[PDB]
């Protein structure tokens, strides 16, 4: 709360002085290793108290961007460049849910519009690479197409389909086993079995995938890479 | 009470804090200095307490002298 | 050197000692809220499943973007900023010539709903705009994909072929030689003008040119950095007058000129 | 090990001798 927040700004003050002074006791050695422009992205960012609470299970790309108070859970993939922001409402992924590449998931930056809506997305959910959500609920075992854009307010029941390249209106309700598209989104046509089918087989295909990057991303940093760049001339 | 030395210390203090802000530069952007010029605000304040003392007696030896001239006149 | 020397040496290590306990006692105060800032673990270039992209020589490619799994790219080609191939499940092949522009999506399927499943094949002198999505199709050469456009699996962009900016293009479309398509769903919109031709063949060349500055940018070592930014503070204004009083010319340095192949002339 | 530019090393000996020396001058006034 605020005291929280004043010890926050407090130590801040601190930290900053800290750090100036490592700078002049290094500046007296003559080294000017801290000028060098590096990389402050953080995967996991934290605004104040509101930090992501990720599962241990969950594959989060490095390049991926989690703000703010964010809930993955176990089986679930945030790929390359996927950017969710939850800070001013949550925004909740559930378990065996891949969010694609350049993915994003954030909710409103203000309440001018009205409450803030949080995102909520269920189990086993496929959301496309592309992908735009923003302060919708999706359901279990649905399917996001790629390039899709859902705004607030919105509602894709449980084996809901949105088609890639739709744009689903706001405080729209797609019902369950249903294929919408286009924009502005409306209804297409009825899922058929082999697309749930699918459906929950490309969830299981995506965790066992999910599996393989990480293995490969957790792999220590190779030296060979670090002396090479260190080295150049 | 009020001393002059608080007086100092908070003028100096929302100097630095005047001086970030017309920089466009976060209020406690380098807060030892907030604290150089804590010490630096005191410092003037005391100062400029003991110079005024010091120039009222050195002016009432100036009226004392014209006074006397000017009665001079009278004699 | 000497002894004062390393007696200063000596001082500042004892401040370092205690600037970095400061930051220490900062950090507690703050609740150890603050997720620290940690080294880069992007990697630019990644193999999966035993896979290792092939990249030709003379290619840009990004340090923000991702190359993964079985991708080759060839001679010429450039990869930009948040570009992400990923090729993990099956091939993705790129020509020469070919710029693949910011925040675009490169992805391959193992097996398509029905039909035969293919990988990505993109060809020479191939432009694909900015945050565009390229999933399981083929582009032929001298084709024309707009910023956020959309190839869906099966999707066949021929030769000098164009597909406007923003469209959707349902699976196992064929965009004809010689068109334009667009819209959501894609469909056909008019004739490729020769000048629309020209104009794609220049595309490919201007980005050639783009992506030689880029590169040479983004390879710079720390040092060299340290002294280009020193040289750009030094030249960013003049005082002709006071030269010409002195009698000399200051001339800008060369690591501060651009090509001329890059200038808007 | 050691800090090689002499000039900065002069420069700190002048830095420190001027707080050594303002503190004294207080100290002695
Ligand atoms: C060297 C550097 C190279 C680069 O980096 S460039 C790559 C990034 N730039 C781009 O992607 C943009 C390239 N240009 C285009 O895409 C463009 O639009 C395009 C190439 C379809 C053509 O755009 P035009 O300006 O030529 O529009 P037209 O008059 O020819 O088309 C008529 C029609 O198409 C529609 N209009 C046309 N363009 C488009 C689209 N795309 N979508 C939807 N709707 C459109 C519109 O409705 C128009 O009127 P209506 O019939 O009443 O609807
Ligand atoms: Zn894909």
């Amino acid at each position: 709360g605020t005291l929280g927040r004043a010890f926050y700004s407090v130590g801040f003050w601190i930290r900053e002085t800290g750090q100036a002074l490592d700078r002049l006791g290094c500046r007296l050695q003559g080294k000017n290793y801290f000028r060098e422009q590096l990389s402050r992205h953080r995967t996991l960012m934290n605004v104040f108290d509101k930090a992501p609470i990720v599962d241990k299970e969950a594959f989060v790309a490095p390049s991926a961007s989690v703000i703010g108070d964010v809930h993955i859970g176990r089986g679930s993939s945030i790929w390359y460049g996927c950017v969710l922001r939850g800070d001013v409402n949550t925004v909740s992924v559930g378990s065996g849910t891949n969010i694609q590449d350049n993915s994003l998931v954030h909710v409103a930056k203000s309440n001018l519009s009205g409450k803030v809506h949080p995102t909520i997305i269920g189990d086993n959910v496929t959301i496309g690479h592309s992908a735009v959500l923003h302060g919708c609920t999706v359901e279990d075992e649905t399917f996001i197409g790629m390039g899709a854009t859902l705004l607030d307010g919105v509602v894709v029941e449980k084996h809901g389909m949105v088609a890639a390249g739709a744009l689903v209106r706001q405080n729209t309700r797609i019902p369950s086993g249903e294929v919408w598209g286009g924009n502005p989104a409306r209804f297409l046509r009825k899922l058929t079995d082999e697309e749930i089918a699918f459906i929950s087989q490309s969830a299981t295909n995506y965790s066992n995938l999910a599996q393989a990057h990480a293995a490969e991303n957790a792999k220590p940093l190779n030296v060979i890479e670090f002396e090479k760049v260190l080295r150049k001339k | 009470p009020i001393s002059a030395t608080m007086v100092g210390a908070l003028l100096g203090l929302g100097t630095q804090m005047y001086s970030n802000a017309l920089r466009k530069l976060p209020y406690m952007r380098h807060p030892w200095e907030h604290v150089v010029g804590m010490g630096l605000g005191a410092v003037f304040a005391n100062q400029l307490v003991k110079w005024d003392v010091k120039l009222k007696e050195d002016l009432d030896v100036m009226l004392a002298k014209a006074r006397a001239a000017n009665e001079r006149r009278y004699f | 050197m000497g002894t004062l020397g390393r007696a200063i040496y000596t001082v500042g290590n004892w401040i370092r000692g205690t600037g970095q306990a400061l930051d220490r006692v900062g950090s507690l105060l703050q609740g150890s809220h603050r997720i620290e800032e940690h080294l880069s673990r992007h990697r630019t270039l990644m193999n999966v499943f035993d896979k290792s992209p092939l990249v030709d020589k003379d290619v840009f490619v990004a340090p923000s973007a991702s190359v993964i799994g079985d991708v080759q790219i060839g001679k010429g080609s450039s990869i930009w900023y948040g570009c992400v191939l990923r090729g993990d499940v099956n091939n993705i092949s790129v020509g020469s010539g070919t710029n693949i522009q910011d925040n675009t999506l490169v992805h391959v399927a193992k097996t398509n709903i029905s039909g035969k499943v293919l990988p990505t094949l993109i060809g020479d002198n191939v432009t694909v705009g900015h945050s565009a999505v390229i999933h399981g199709c083929t582009v032929e050469d001298d084709a024309f994909v707009g910023m956020g456009a959309t190839l869906l699996d099966g999707v066949v962009v021929e030769k000098h072929a164009m597909v406007a900016a923003g469209s959707l293009v349902k699976q196992n479309t064929r965009i004809p030689s010689g068109e334009v398509w667009g819209g959501n769903p894609a469909k056909f919109m008019r004739k490729l003008t020769d000048e629309e031709i020209v104009y794609i063949s220049q595309s490919a060349k201007n980005y050639i040119n783009l992506a030689q500055i880029h590169a040479s940018e983004n390879s710079k070592s720390f040092e060299q950095i340290e002294v280009e930014r020193a040289l750009r503070k030094k030249y960013a204004r003049k005082d002709e007058d006071y030269d010409s009083m002195l009698g000399i010319t200051r001339e800008t340095p060369p690591e501060l000129i651009l090509p001329d192949n890059v200038l808007p002339g | 090990k050691v800090s090689e530019d002499k000039n900065r090393n002069y420069a700190v000996v002048a830095g420190v001798v001027a707080i050594v020396g303002s503190i004294g001058w207080y100290l002695k006034a």
